[PDB]
C-alpha cells in the first residue's frame, strides 16, 4: 500500500489549499479514508472521513464549515479543499484509511499558515570563555536567528570540522520566526591558533554568511 | 450456527452471517450477527465481534460507519430482553402458538401462556 | 463529544514490561473500542493494535492490548521491552458516529541506555554586542553531552527565575557516544537586559551531584 | 413484499431482492425468491420466474449457471415443506417463542406445541 | 445424462396451426427453459423463444411456446403459417448445471404450393468411355423441375436394388415456377460396371400417375 | 449487436486451431457467451462455455480435454483452441451468447478437418439421348467429379446460356472427395446445331476446363 499526500506549503492566513492523496495500494474507493494532522514536536489530531461511495463527509470541530473531504477513483486522490486558514491550521497533514482502524498512512504534506514573510537571519558569536584553562574543554558558535521558513543549513569550517559540532533542531519563536544554535567543543590550547567559522546558508531569502567565532577581548 | 445460513469465526468471534452467498466462492458475504451471549459485531462488516454487556430489558445499539461505539439503551415497545446480551427478542404470541397468555409480557420479561383448560 | 487523556511519559529498562494506560476520561461507553498507534522520530504513525488487541501482522507480538477495568482503562502492554520501542504512543478511540473521531494526548516512551553515561558539560555565552545593536539580548546556556533526557535548566536574572522567556532545543540522541545535547535561549529586549547585572544558568542533573551555576555579570570581561 | 428489501416484477414473476452487497468480490448480486407459490427463480439474476412445483417434505433445487433446470429434491434435516411451493422453512422453536413441542415435526411436517401446565 | 428427440419433418398448409413437439427423451426434468430457434438457407440460428413463451421481439406473435402434458412436452405453435416460416426449427435446453447443454435433432417445416400435377421430367445418363477408363462408373439420374420435394429415387442394376453406393442433390425451390430439380448418382467400380446388363432410374413422385422408369443396356447405343 | 467468427478454414487431422469471435454489440464481459457447431445440411450441436468473468469453463463431451474457450475484453474475443482434431470436428462453428438464451449469433466460420488436400476435379459429359425425338425437350450436363476444396464454379456458353441451367448442391464423397452436377434442358429440335459447352474453374487447384458436351455416336 502506497499514500502519498501533497498541495501542502506556505499559504497566507484567510486563504485556502487543496490537498491530495494519491493511493491505489489497495481497494481505494473500496475502503473508508482519513486526513489526521499533528503540529511539529505535537500530537496528532483526527481531521476529517469520507464515506468510501462518497456520499457522505464527517469531519471534527474546529475545522468544520472551512475545510472539505471529498474521494475521485480517477487516480485515488483524496479531496481536502482547506478555506479560511489561520495559524492554528500550521501542521504536517496526513492522510490513512480509518478501514477497521487507520490502515495504512502517507508521509505526510506540511501546511503553514504565516503572516511572517521570507526573512533572512541574522548570524552571532557564541563566544568561547577568554579566561578558560589551558588543557579543558571550550565551546564556542553560531546563533541563526530570526529567520523564516525553515530551513537554514550549517557547517564550520566548510565541513572540515564535524567532530564535536552539535547543531540544534530550530525553534519556533512567539514572533513566528525561526532561530537555532550550533555550537562545538574544541580543546582550549587551539583558541589562539585555530580558526573556527561557521558558514550558514538561508537559501529560501538568498542569505549566505560566514561568520568567525573566537574569545571576545577587552 | 444454522442451515441456511453462513457460520464464519471460531470461540467470541462466531458469526450466523446470514445472506447466505448463492453458493459462490470468496462472495462479500455480510449481514452477520455474532451467536457468543453479550458479544456484537464491531464493524458494520462484523470482521470482529467485540465485548458489550448491557442488562434486562435492554438492547445494544452501535453508531459507527467504520468501527462501532456502543450505547446500551433500552427495550423497544414490543419486545423484550431478559439477559446481558442485549438482544430485543420478539414476545412470544401464544395465541399463534396454541395458546392463551397468562401474563402479557414486559421489557424485562417475555409473555407465559396458559393453553385451553382440557 | 471530547475525552482521552494520556500520562506524559514513562522510561524503563530494556526486557522490561511498560503499561501504558490510556484513561477514558467521561468515557462512559469504556468498551465502545480502543486502538494504539506508535510514532517515532518525524515518521508517520504505525498502526500497532485496532479492535482493542489482535494486533496486525508484522508488530511484534510483545505488543499486547487489553480493555479491563471496564471503570474506563484501556491500556498497552509493551513485554519485553526493546531498544526499537522508543516512541510516541498513541490511544485512538471511537465515538465513530456518536460524534466525531478523537485521539489521547500520546505517551513519551524512552528506554533505559547506558545511565549516568556522562554528566553535561555547562556553558552560558553572553549576548553580542553586535546583537545588542539591533535591540535583542539573546543569552545561551549550552549543556554538552549527557544521559538520561531529563534536565532542568533555570535562568536567573539578578535572582529573579525566568519563565516563559526562554526556549529550549534539545538534540536526538547520539549515535556514538548515546548522549543528548541541549540550547536555552534566554531574550530580553536590550533595554530589559541593561537595567540587570547577574545572569546566570543553573543546571540540574542526575549526573550532577549538585546543581552547577554559570554566569556572568554584565559589562565585565 | 416487504419493508426492507426490493419488491421487482407482477403477477407470477413476483420476487423480492436483497440489496447487492456491494461490499465487493464478483460472487452475485441482487438474490431474489419469488413470492407466488409454486413458482422459482428461472435464471441466477431471477430475471424471471418459472413454474415447477414439488411435493410435501420436498424443496427446489436450481443447477445451471444461466438458465436453471430443476430437481425436486427431498428436504434437508432440520426443516420441512407442507406445500407444493418447494420451500424449505425452518423449524419452529417452540421453545424460545414460549411454549414447549407437543409433535417434534419432520420433512413433511412442522413442529405443533405444548405449554407449562400452572 | 444427457437426450433429446425431434420429429425428422412436419408440413403443413399456408394459414394453418403448425405444431413441433420437442420430448424430453426419459430426461424427466420436463420444466426448465426450452428454447425455440430457428434456421433458414445456410443462414445462422434466430432464438424464436427463451423461457418457454415470452417470444423475444421481432418475432411475430403468432410463434407461441407452451410447455404442457408435463408427461415430458415442451411445443412450438406456429399459428396462421406464413410463407417465410419455410426452416428447420430446433429447440434447446437446460442441464445448465444438471450435466450438458443440449438441441434437439431439428424438425423440418415445408410450405404448400401447387403440387399435385408438377410432375418431374426424367433422365437418365450413362457413365462416359472417358470415365471408364479412369476405373470408376457414375450413372445419374436427373429429375428436372417438379413439386413437391418429396420424390423417392431408386436404382436397380439387373433387377438388383441399390443402397448406399448412390447419393442426392436436390436444388432449392426456383424464384420463377416454385419447382425442385434433383440429380442422384450412382457410383460404382469399372470392373463392378461392365459385370451387369440392365441399369434402371426408378422414380415415384406425386405427379406421376404410377412410377416413371428410366434404362439404358450397357453397350448399346 | 455483431458478433463475427475467425479463424477457421483447413487443417490437418491432429492439427490445432483457434476461433475468434469479436462483438462489442452488447456488454461482452457482461453476459455469458456460448460456441455451437453445424455439420452442413445437419443439426446443432453445442460446443462451448464461457463465464462472464472467464473464472470457469464448461465443455459437452466428443470435445472435452481437446477444446477450450476463454474471453479477453481487450477486443472482446472468444478463444476456441481447439487441439487434436478430427473428421467429425468438421463444421461451421458459431458464436453466439448463452445470456437468457442464446441471444444473437455470429455467420459462423468453417472449420474443415480433411485428410485427402487439394485436388482438381475430371469434367465428364452427361450426353443428351441420341435417339430423343424431334419437338420434345432434351437434357444435357457436365459432371464435375473428384474435387477438393470447395468451390467450383460452373456456366454455360461463357454465361450465355442460363434458361433451364440447374447447377447442384456439391455431394461430398466418402473418398473425402467432392462431386458435383449441372445440367440444362433444351430443345431437341437444337442438339444438331447449337453447342453446349459448361465451363468450369476450380480455381483451388488453379484447374480450369471447357467441356463440349453432345449426343453420343456409335
Amino acid at each position: 500500500l502506497q499514500l502519498v499526500e501533497s498541495g501542502g506549503g506556505l499559504v497566507q492566513p484567510g486563504r485556502s489549499l487543496k490537498l491530495s492523496c494519491s493511493a491505489s495500494g489497495f481497494i481505494f474507493s473500496n475502503s473508508y479514508m482519513a486526513w489526521v494532522r499533528q503540529a511539529p514536536k505535537k500530537g496528532l489530531e483526527w481531521v476529517a472521513t469520507i464515506n468510501p461511495s462518497g456520499s457522505r463527509t464527517y469531519y471534527p470541530d474546529s475545522v468544520k464549515g472551512r475545510f472539505t473531504i471529498s474521494r475521485d477513483t480517477a487516480k485515488s486522490s483524496l479531496y481536502l479543499q482547506m478555506n479560511s486558514l489561520k495559524s492554528e491550521d500550521t501542521a504536517t497533514y496526513y492522510c490513512a484509511r480509518h478501514d477497521l482502524s487507520f490502515d495504512y498512512w502517507g508521509q505526510g504534506v506540511m501546511v503553514t499558515v504565516s503572516s511572517a514573510s521570507t526573512k533572512g537571519p541574522s548570524v552571532f558569536p557564541l563566544a568561547p570563555s577568554s579566561k578558560s584553562t589551558s588543557g579543558g574543554t571550550a565551546a564556542l558558535g553560531c546563533l541563526v536567528k530570526d529567520y523564516f521558513p525553515e530551513p537554514v543549513t550549517v557547517s564550520w569550517n566548510s565541513g572540515a570540522l564535524t567532530s564535536g559540532v552539535h547543531t540544534f533542531p530550530a525553534v519556533l519563536q512567539s514572533s513566528g520566526l525561526y532561530s537555532l544554535s550550533s555550537v562545538v567543543t574544541v580543546p582550549s590550547s587551539s583558541l589562539g591558533t585555530q580558526t573556527y567559522i561557521c558558514n550558514v546558508n538561508h537559501k529560501p531569502s538568498n542569505t549566505k554568511v560566514d561568520k568567525r567565532v573566537e574569545p571576545k577581548s577587552c | 450456527c444454522g442451515p441456511g445460513k453462513v457460520q464464519n469465526g471460531s470461540g467470541n468471534n462466531t458469526r450466523c452471517c446470514s445472506l447466505y452467498a448463492p453458493g459462490k466462492e470468496d462472495c462479500p458475504k455480510e449481514r452477520c450477527i455474532c451467536v457468543t451471549p453479550e458479544y456484537h459485531c464491531g464493524d458494520p462488516q462484523c470482521k470482529i465481534c467485540k465485548h458489550y454487556p448491557c442488562q434486562p430489558g435492554q438492547r445494544v445499539e452501535s453508531q459507527g460507519d467504520i468501527v462501532f461505539g456502543f450505547r446500551c439503551v433500552a427495550c423497544a415497545m414490543g419486545t423484550f430482553s431478559a439477559g446481558r446480551d442485549g438482544h430485543c427478542r420478539l414476545w412470544t404470541n401464544c395465541s399463534q402458538f396454541g395458546f392463551l397468555t397468562m401474563f402479557p409480557g414486559n421489557k424485562t420479561h417475555n409473555a407465559v401462556c396458559i393453553p385451553e383448560p382440557l | 463529544q471530547f475525552t482521552l487523556t494520556q500520562p506524559k511519559s514513562v522510561s524503563g529498562s530494556l526486557r522490561s514490561t511498560i503499561t501504558i494506560p490510556c484513561d477514558r476520561s467521561s468515557g462512559g461507553i469504556r468498551d465502545s473500542y480502543v486502538s494504539w498507534y506508535q510514532q517515532h522520530l518525524g515518521r508517520p504513525p504505525l498502526n500497532v493494535i485496532y479492535a482493542d488487541d489482535q494486533r496486525p501482522s508484522e508488530v511484534s507480538d510483545r505488543f499486547s492490548g487489553s480493555i479491563d477495568s471496564s471503570s474506563n482503562s484501556a491500556s498497552l502492554t509493551i513485554t519485553n521491552l526493546q531498544m526499537d520501542d522508543e516512541a510516541d504512543y498513541f490511544c485512538q478511540s471511537y465515538d465513530s458516529d456518536f460524534d466525531v473521531y478523537i485521539f489521547g494526548g500520546g505517551t513519551k516512551l524512552t528506554v533505559l541506555g547506558q545511565r549516568t553515561v556522562a554528566a553535561p558539560s555547562v556553558f552560558i555565552f553572553p549576548p553580542s554586542d553586535e546583537q545588542l545593536k539591533s535591540g535583542t539580548a539573546s543569552v545561551v546556556c549550552l549543556l554538552n553531552n549527557f544521559y538520561p533526557r531529563e534536565a532542568k535548566v533555570q535562568w536567573k536574572v539578578d535572582n529573579a527565575l525566568q519563565s516563559g522567556n526562554s526556549q529550549e532545543s534539545v538534540t536526538e540522541q547520539d549515535s556514538k557516544d548515546s548522549t543528548y545535547s541541549l540550547s536555552s535561549t534566554l531574550t530580553l529586549s536590550k533595554a530589559d537586559y541593561e537595567k540587570h547585572k547577574v545572569y546566570a544558568c543553573e543546571v540540574t542533573h542526575q549526573g550532577l551531584s549538585s546543581p552547577v551555576t554559570k554566569s556572568f555579570n554584565r559589562g565585565e570581561c
